[PDB]
């Protein structure tokens, strides 16, 4: 996250972090929506020519953090997974149109204070909040900047890092890009002229962009970090997987291999 | 809170009918250093 803020305890008690085993190493963000599933991005599952193409063995998920490094003794919890699933139309070989996947975990998590689901959107509440200009929010332990000096300069936050973001305008969001942009992909963050300023960045995929409903006071997951063109750069916005636009392959997925 | 139930706990788990209401925030009306900018945002027409 670049041009954030350190986050408060149990801000984001969805937040999960994922792990490649050997070597030991953070590879992306992720989400709990129930106490085994887990939804995170697909290109962080899969995506061979950046070195990643992971079985359910190959990983590990790490939730309830918020030190990035220090083990937090009786908070954070670490689950093993059962099962990975990507959607079937995700092809890593075109682009990232639907970046979306999902996890099983092994045995189902125990909640507490600093680990709770998020929710998922029904149709009126995506209609509702679903709307340029309105803020949402990004959490995450990715890079706080596109580059550094290693060892003296500073990339990697201490802590988990959120920012609040503008929902923008799809003809804004088209424009600022020569990528093909689809519809299971929005866009977020200030204009060039706005002084203000924030984006996710390299590590904080597969994390959750959040809304909190107005109408009923809880939180509902609208987006997944997905790409973007740099970090934080002017006229630039980051992108985001549309989850309602998805919701219908999640489900189909969990009644199907839940159990 | 008017949510409405869209998973099945026998394969879904437990945890969907209480999502979103975090329990150092919500459960004890505390809000969070921000959250007061997003709600604000959410004007419509
Ligand atoms: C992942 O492995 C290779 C790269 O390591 C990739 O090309 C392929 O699509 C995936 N599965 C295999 C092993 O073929
Ligand atoms: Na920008």
């Amino acid at each position: 996250i670049v041009e954030g803020s350190d986050a408060e305890i149990g801000m984001s008690p969805w937040q999960v972090m994922l792990f490649r085993k050997s070597p030991q190493e953070l590879l992306c963000g992720a989400s709990l929506i129930s106490d085994r599933w887990v939804l995170t991005a697909a290109h962080c599952l899969l995506y061979p020519p950046w070195d990643k193409n992971f079985t359910e063995n190959d990983l590990l998920v790490r939730i309830g953090k918020h030190s990035r490094t220090r083990y937090e003794r009786n908070i954070e919890k670490i689950s093993m997974l059962e099962k990975i699933y990507i959607h079937p139309r995700y092809n890593w070989r075109e682009n990232l149109d639907r970046d979306i996947a999902l996890m099983k975990l092994k045995k189902p998590v125990a909640f507490s204070d600093y680990i709770h689901p998020v929710c998922l959107p029904d149709r009126e509440t995506a209609a509702s909040l679903l709307q340029a200009g309105y803020k949402g929010r990004v959490t995450g332990w990715g890079n706080l900047k596109e580059t550094w000096t290693a060892n003296v300069g500073k990339g990697q936050p201490s802590v988990l890092q959120v920012v609040n973001l503008p929902i923008v305008e799809r003809p804004v969001c088209k424009d600022s890009t020569r990528i093909r942009i689809t519809d299971n992909m929005f866009c977020a963050g200030y204009k060039p002229d706005e002084g203000k300023r924030g984006d996710a960045c390299e590590g904080d995929a597969g994390g959750p962009f959040v809304m909190k409903s107005p109408f009923n006071n809880r939180w509902y997951q609208m987006g997944i970090v997905s790409w973007g063109e740099g970090c934080d750069r002017d006229g630039k916005y980051g992108f985001y997987t549309h989850v309602f636009r998805l919701k219908k392959w999640i489900q189909k997925v969990i009644d199907q291999f839940g159990e | 809170s008017e949510y409405q139930t869209f998973f099945n706990p026998r394969t879904f788990g437990s945890g969907e009918a209480d999502c979103g209401l975090r329990p150092l925030f919500e459960k004890k009306s505390l809000e969070d250093k921000t959250e007061r900018e997003l709600l604000e945002s959410y004007i419509d027409g």
